[PDB]
């Protein structure tokens, strides 16, 4: 519930999501689900352009099971609120 | 809500867990990532033999294999672009 | 909608390709909500084309199914 | 009841936990849970010899851990 | 009963190193964590280690690549272990 | 029933072979609703190298997520 | 649920698992969670050099129990 809320609070910002097959795609987060699904609008390739798989896709829906790394700016996330939410979730999941 | 209702009855490219892209049209979708598509064709063999690119139609891809699905800006039916075979093969999701 | 299409695919030919590269071409006769398939007259062949054995009935789990090739009809 | 009684009588004893990848972590089992999660300090790593020496508490998830056996 | 998740939550906002699959490591301040081992850490540094093989003598040479990020979230499916540096 | 056989196999020797080329033979101490079981003095042997890996004599909790086969009575 | 094991409660079946290993034998008991208990179990592994000649890498176990969580396919024999 903490990760879905963190994905919902970061909607509308430009971030780069990396897949398990070393593919990275940058775009604006449009929506998120309970299973950490990623939806990127205005999707583009990263700094290497060695993967012309689609090359004409602006909206990409990627599952949460394939995403390995999600790079985000530090100004778009608060450390103390995320730490308090993590400390609450660690007590709520175990009880 | 991150749903695949916007990609129904439109051209879309789905990536498998083995690292293979397939362009088709998702006919129906559900709460699992397993989806039924039509007019499935590869993209790594379209530059060598266009007849061998179209493998089959109306096949169901499982949810454990589908990694990411991106929508294409198809203006009309039977129109596709951006194909190449001189690119590096993508790796698998397992590492 | 994939589950309804699989339930409506009774007595239809199909080819189930597993995650381990094994392929089974048969006629699906029973389906469940967890994508479990029960097919009649299924022939099992490998990824390289080597046929292993033939069975009059076969049961394949949905967790071990990678792809399902159905005809255009 | 019996895995809970086994995990209850294993706190403080030194144990080695082998994961699914084949790496083993040996040390004093400080904390354990019902989902096979382990937290052990001073855990040495053995895959093909000595791989890494830990000076603090090392955490191993239960989803990738294969087995855990007490050292004697 | 001290849980391992409650023990990992006591090391919040401190420098830690997480070893993941495919011979990768990350070092940084763990800002958020959950029960599924998903970690969102600020000021992260990732190191990917590879082994090159010689064509003649077949000797293994260890090489490393390093990258930095201001903030990064990683799922718990790929993370193998966590430790202090 | 498989669960009745697993309950009757407690207290005696049993071998649990995983999905890979690995097995653990020892005295079955107890089991739960999950396939993870407790073993006493379990010896681990790898089949594809065909050799023992570690000989521990204690209470070992083997997770059943990768447990493939369970044979009471040990090997032959 | 969908596949009734009562037709195979006294017949020899072969079950292939997700891990690549396969077993063959006469099933003696079944479970609603796809767990099986069979007597006279012969287990064969999956090797890159042993594809058609799978009779060399075969081991015997007798009375064995296979869990339904790792079962991938079942076939009559």
């Amino acid at each position: 519930m903490l990760f879905y809320s963190f994905f919902k609070s970061l909607v509308g910002k430009d971030v780069v999501v990396e897949l398990k097959n070393d593919l990275s795609i940058c775009g604006t987060l449009h929506s998120v689900d309970q299973y950490l699904n990623i939806k990127l609008t205005d999707i583009s390739v990263t700094d290497p352009e060695k993967y012309p798989h689609m090359l004409s896709v602006k909206n990409c829906f990627i599952r949460g099971s394939v995403v390995r790394y999600v790079q985000l700016p530090a100004d778009e996330v608060d450390t103390q609120l995320l730490q308090d939410a993590a400390r609450k979730e660690a007590l709520q999941q175990k009880q | 809500t991150s749903a695949l209702e916007n990609y129904i009855n439109r051209t879309v490219a789905v990536i498998t867990s083995d690292g293979r892209m397939i362009v088709g049209t998702l006919k129906g979708f559900d709460q699992t990532i397993n989806l039924i598509l039509d007019e499935s064709h590869e993209r790594v063999f379209s530059s060598s033999q266009g007849v061998e690119q179209v493998v089959l139609g109306l096949y169901i891809v499982r949810g454990d294999n589908v990694a990411v699905i991106g929508e294409i800006d198809e203006e009309t039916d039977s129109a596709l672009d951006l194909g190449n075979i001189r690119a590096e093969p993508l790796n698998s999701v397992a590492h | 909608l994939p589950l309804s299409l699989l339930k409506t695919a009774q007595n239809h030919p199909m080819l189930v390709e597993l995650k381990n590269g094994e392929t089974y071409n048969g006629h699906l006769v029973s389906c469940d909500n967890w994508m479990n398939i029960n097919l009649r007259e299924v022939i099992c062949t490998s990824r390289d084309g080597d046929k292993f054995w033939r069975m009059p009935e076969c049961y394949i789990r949905g967790s071990t199914i990678k792809y399902l090739r159905i005809p255009d009809e | 009841q019996t895995p809970s009684d086994f995990l209850k009588q294993i706190i403080g004893r030194p144990v080695v936990v082998k994961l699914n990848s084949g790496v083993d972590y040996r040390g004093v089992l400080a904390c354990l849970d019902g989902y096979m999660n382990i937290a052990l300090e001073q855990t040495e790593e053995y895959v093909n010899g000595q791989l890494k020496n830990k000076y603090g508490d090392a955490f191993i998830r239960g989803n990738n851990v294969l087995y855990i056996s007490t050292q004697k | 009963v001290e849980e391992p998740l409650d023990l990992i939550r006591l090391s919040l906002d401190e420098r830690i190193y997480v070893k993941m699959r495919n011979d990768r490591e990350l070092r940084g301040r763990l800002h958020a964590y959950d029960q599924h081992l998903n970690m969102i850490l600020g000021d992260v540094e990732e190191t990917v280690t590879t082994i090159e093989i010689d064509e003649e003598t077949y000797e293994e040479i260890y090489k490393s690549t390093k990258r930095n990020i201001p903030m990064l979230f990683v799922r718990g499916d790929g993370v193998v272990l966590v430790a202090p540096p | 029933l498989p669960l009745e056989l697993v309950d009757k196999c407690i207290g005696s020797r049993i071998h649990i072979v995983m999905k890979s080329d690995k097995e653990i033979v020892g005295t079955l101490l107890g089991f739960d609703d999950f396939v993870n079981m407790v073993l006493e003095d379990v010896t681990e042997f790898e089949i594809t190298p065909e050799g023992r890996r570690i000989t521990k004599l204690d209470q070992i909790l083997l997770n059943g997520n990768n447990i493939t086969m369970l044979v009471p009575g040990g090997e032959g | 649920s969908i596949l009734d094991l009562s037709k195979y409660i006294d017949k020899t079946i072969r079950v292939k698992f997700q891990g690549g290993r396969e077993a063959s034998g006469i099933l003696k008991g079944f479970d609603p969670l796809l767990n099986l208990v069979l007597d006279g179990t012969i287990e064969y592994m999956r090797d890159p050099d042993d594809q058609y000649k799978l009779t060399e890498d075969t081991r015997q176990l007798g009375l064995v129990v296979c869990r339904g969580t790792s079962v991938v396919l079942i076939c009559p024999q």
